[PDB]
């Protein structure tokens, strides 16, 4: 069968399948962006911007 | 005129002192021979203002706005005691008992609830 390295080649004559995986994926980094900004704001100290921003 | 508990419950009134006229702009004369009294004393809380603790040190920290979270139970009220004529000329109002008091809870931009008992006992 495919080696495991190739086993996406399945969906390059697919367009339907192609769009389902790229919608995936823009799922995945969408929800990986909600997820850090709610970790970030679970942890941040927003009371000195001064000698506390948030690049410390 | 006047209105009764009926007109007034539920709809935040009860929390708020009297206000007078515009046109309340006279003088009430004081004769020193007098004994008189403060039969009512009403205070209505706009705006609760905490001190903010800074690091710095190095420069003064502020009073910053909050946000009340208790409701409409702030006000102090039914407050009386003497006004007393002083050989000078001054008065002196030494209150004796009333509502004087409420715990008030405000809490300030990011969350932190800084409870007090608001109040002018004595
Ligand atoms: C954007 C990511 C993504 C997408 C959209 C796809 C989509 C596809 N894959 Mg691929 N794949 C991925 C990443 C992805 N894969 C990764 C990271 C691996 C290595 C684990 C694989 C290995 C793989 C194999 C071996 C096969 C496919 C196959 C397929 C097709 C059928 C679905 C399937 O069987 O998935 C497989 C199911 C997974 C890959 C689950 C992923 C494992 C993650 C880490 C678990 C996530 C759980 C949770 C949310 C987080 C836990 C993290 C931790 C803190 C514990 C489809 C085109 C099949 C096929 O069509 O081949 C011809 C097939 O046999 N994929
Ligand atoms: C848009 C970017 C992109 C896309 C859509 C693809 C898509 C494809 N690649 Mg290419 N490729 C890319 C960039 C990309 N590649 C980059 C940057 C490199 C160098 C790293 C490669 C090097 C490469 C090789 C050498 C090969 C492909 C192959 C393939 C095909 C099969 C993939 C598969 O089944 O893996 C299945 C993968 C797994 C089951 C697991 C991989 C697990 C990795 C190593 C670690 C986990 C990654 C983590 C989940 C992802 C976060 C990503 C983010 C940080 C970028 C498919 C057409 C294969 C081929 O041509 O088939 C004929 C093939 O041999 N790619
Ligand atoms: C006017 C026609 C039109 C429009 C507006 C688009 C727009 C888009 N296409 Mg392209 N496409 C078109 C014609 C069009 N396409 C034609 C005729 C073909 C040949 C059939 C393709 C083949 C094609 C492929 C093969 C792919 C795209 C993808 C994309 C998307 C990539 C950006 C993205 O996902 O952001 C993120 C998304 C959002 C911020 C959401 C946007 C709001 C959505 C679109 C509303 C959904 C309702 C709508 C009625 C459903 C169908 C929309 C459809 C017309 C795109 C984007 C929505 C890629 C994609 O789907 O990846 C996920 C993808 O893989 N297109
Ligand atoms: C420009 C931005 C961008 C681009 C071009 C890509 C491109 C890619 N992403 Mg996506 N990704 C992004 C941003 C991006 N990503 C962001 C911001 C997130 C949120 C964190 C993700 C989360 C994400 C997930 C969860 C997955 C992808 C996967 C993929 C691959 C799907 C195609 C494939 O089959 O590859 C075949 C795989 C390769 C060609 C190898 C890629 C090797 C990468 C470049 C370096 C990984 C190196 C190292 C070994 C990582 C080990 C991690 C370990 C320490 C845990 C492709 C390389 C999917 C994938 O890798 O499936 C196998 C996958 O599961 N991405
Ligand atoms: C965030 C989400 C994270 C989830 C992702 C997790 C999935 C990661 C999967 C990675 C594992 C892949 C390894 C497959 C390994 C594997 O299958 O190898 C054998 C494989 C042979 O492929 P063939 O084409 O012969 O196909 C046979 C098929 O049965 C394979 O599917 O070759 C490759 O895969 C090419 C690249 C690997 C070559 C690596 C060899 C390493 C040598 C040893 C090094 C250590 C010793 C060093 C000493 C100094
Ligand atoms: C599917 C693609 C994945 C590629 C990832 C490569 C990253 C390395 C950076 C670039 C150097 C490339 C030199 C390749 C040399 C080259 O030209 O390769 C091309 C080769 C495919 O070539 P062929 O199609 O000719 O197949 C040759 C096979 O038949 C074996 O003989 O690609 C692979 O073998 C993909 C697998 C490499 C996998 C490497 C190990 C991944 C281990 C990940 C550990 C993850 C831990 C996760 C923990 C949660
Ligand atoms: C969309 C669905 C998913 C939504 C759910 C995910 C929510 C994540 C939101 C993060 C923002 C809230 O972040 C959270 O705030 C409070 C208030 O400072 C912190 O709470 C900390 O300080 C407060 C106030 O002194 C203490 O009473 C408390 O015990 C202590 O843990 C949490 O430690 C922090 O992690
Ligand atoms: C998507 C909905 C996420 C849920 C949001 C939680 C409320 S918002 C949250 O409030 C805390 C307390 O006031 C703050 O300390 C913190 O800075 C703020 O991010």
């Amino acid at each position: 069968g495919l080696p495991w390295y190739r086993v996406h080649t399945v969906l390059i004559n697919d367009p339907g399948r192609l769009i389902a995986a790229h919608l995936m994926h823009t799922a995945l980094v969408a929800g990986w962006a909600g997820s850090m900004a709610l970790y970030e704001l679970a942890t941040f100290d927003p009371s000195d911007p001064v000698l506390n921003p948030m690049w410390r | 005129q006047t209105l009764t508990y009926d007109d007034i419950v539920g709809t935040g009134l009860a929390n708020k002192c009297p206000t007078l006229d515009d046109t309340a702009r006279g003088a009430y004369p004081i004769d020193s021979s007098q004994t008189y009294r403060i039969a009512r004393l009403c205070l209505q809380p706009t705006t609760f203002l905490v001190k903010e603790e800074p690091k710095n040190k190095r420069q003064e920290a502020e009073f910053v706005p909050t946000k009340l979270v208790t409701r409409e139970t702030t006000s102090l009220d039914q407050i009386q005691g003497e006004l007393k004529v002083n050989s000078d000329g001054s008065l002196t109002f030494v209150e004796e008992d009333g509502i004087d008091f409420q715990p008030v809870t405000v809490q300030m931009a990011g969350g932190e609830r800084i409870p007090l008992l608001f109040t002018v006992k004595n």
